[PDB]
């Protein structure tokens, strides 16, 4: 295979993780203002899911941080992966969590689906179209369960409501139902 | 390109669209006057219609800023990506330059050139040195030694400054 | 040559990005005036608006002026080379000539 | 069409290599100083300049 | 720009004293060329008086 492909694709990536983390980021913090709106008019539920959106964001751009910090780490270490043919136990957790998480933000990332095929017509023991999906069983659980894709619990949402509210200077009664529990 | 005239047709809609919302503010500011003329002459219906048309005036005029406001961002961006991409056309061009330039001129031909440049004059300072001792030489008997000498101790002295019978000893010695 | 032609084009582009910056300074004076003699008429959305693409022609002022010296800082380099290449000429052809 | 032509693949690469052509220029800016500080150096000694 | 001015002195004096050289070969030029001249006015006049 081509190995700088690989190493720019990997630089693109950062790259552009670092911007779309910006922009989840000021994204949210605008969405938390309509939050707060729906939240001062009565609508109640409509806020929950929208904080709902919110924090599955949320999710997406702690995810999109773990993904960079493995990709630098492969970009730092490079040089090492490049010669031997045989991944170590260090790169084996990284390129396990890239491989998982390329078909699930392809969408927002495309060069992410270039640097996972690369590594897979790289290696050849448990890598493949079929074998990689049973090679990656030792991926990051952090962020399997943060990519992953669950209503979150609902004990949550509320905490995140009550405290959207708090902030924002306006009311709020939280279900004691879910309070509770 | 087509980018270029897509721009300018961006700008344009946008002053458009400014414009636009300034007629509409000052068709509100006559409409209110109208209104206000009319409803001296005790006119409900008349002022009523021309409240709501200058209403309306108002936010249109508002919403035309507003879509101006964004069409004048979004032309800035398509502004930002045409300089970008014109300074990417000539840097890819340069760099086409330097590629042949420093194929064809390379780092040892240039060492070998700077090195040939150097002996060259290396020789031509010989080449004066030689020109200097002949014309030393030939023109010997119209400038001597001994007068150049003592015009510059004689002109030393007077400025202010401090700086045969050998011949015939070694002809002596010659004898002996 | 080529080289030449093209560092003229870099370096008119980068003029193009710095009068652009000024553009979009000025633009954005003009739009803080707006804001201010619309405010006082009791409208807090055209502010907004006002306000909002004011902050855009100061972002995008700041950008352009970056991205105009960085362009600067390279047809600079680009100059240095074509004169050194001028002169690299100039050197040959007296080498041939001593020669 | 643009970014399908001129990737970022395309630009990084181009762009390093831009990098790496001037660098080599001034690898050659500095053959040509010391060459020329060698050659002109009866003309302009150091112990007079300094 | 010390260095370049001791190099402009050093490049003066030197040209001044190729231009005396100079000057020295082409008047001993200008005296071959008068006494040529001489030569020939004298030789025409010689073949007159003959």
């Amino acid at each position: 295979f081509k190995a700088e492909r690989l190493r720019v694709n990997l630089r693109l990536v950062i790259n552009r993780l670092k911007l779309l983390e910006k922009k989840k980021t000021e994204l949210a913090q605008k969405a938390r203002k309509e939050i707060a709106d729906y939240l001062a008019a009565g609508k109640d539920e409509r806020a929950r899911i929208r904080v709902e959106h919110i924090i599955r964001e949320d999710y997406l751009v702690e995810a999109m941080e773990i993904l960079e910090l493995y990709c630098d780490l492969l970009l730092a270490r490079f040089g090492l992966i490049q010669s031997m043919k045989e991944l170590d136990s260090g790169l084996a957790e990284s390129v396990s969590t890239l491989i998982w998480a390329a078909p699930r933000l392809q969408s927002e990332v495309a060069e992410l689906k270039i640097v996972a095929d690369q590594l897979c017509a790289k290696y050849s023991k448990e890598y493949g179209k079929l074998c990689r999906t049973n090679q990656i069983g030792t991926v990051n659980d952090r962020l399997m369960h943060k990519l992953s894709v669950e209503a979150p619990p609902k004990i949550l949402v509320e905490r995140y409501l009550i405290e959207i509210a708090k902030n924002y200077n306006v009311p709020y009664e939280p279900d004691s139902v879910v309070m509770a529990e | 390109s087509n980018m270029e005239k897509h721009l300018f047709n961006l700008k344009f809609a946008a002053k458009e669209l400014s414009r636009s919302a300034k007629k509409c503010d000052k068709e509100e500011k006559a409409e209110k006057a109208k209104i206000e003329k009319a409803i001296q002459k005790g006119n409900m219906e008349v002022a009523r219609i021309h409240a709501e048309n200058a209403i309306r005036q108002k936010n249109q005029a508002v919403n035309f800023l507003r879509m101006s406001a964004r069409v004048d961002a979004v032309a800035a961006r398509v502004q930002t990506a045409v300089t970008m991409g014109k300074v990417t056309k000539s840097m890819a061009g340069v760099v086409k330059s330097m590629d042949a330039t420093l194929k064809t001129m390379n780092l040892e031909k240039i060492s070998a050139l700077m090195d040939k440049f150097e002996h060259q004059f290396e020789t031509l300072d010989v080449q004066t040195q030689q020109m200097e001792d002949t014309m030393s030489s030939t023109t010997t008997l119209t400038t001597p030694q001994n007068q150049v000498d003592m015009l510059l101790q004689e002109m030393a002295d007077e400025a202010g400054l401090d700086l045969d019978e050998l011949s015939q000893r070694l002809a002596r010695l010659r004898d002996q």
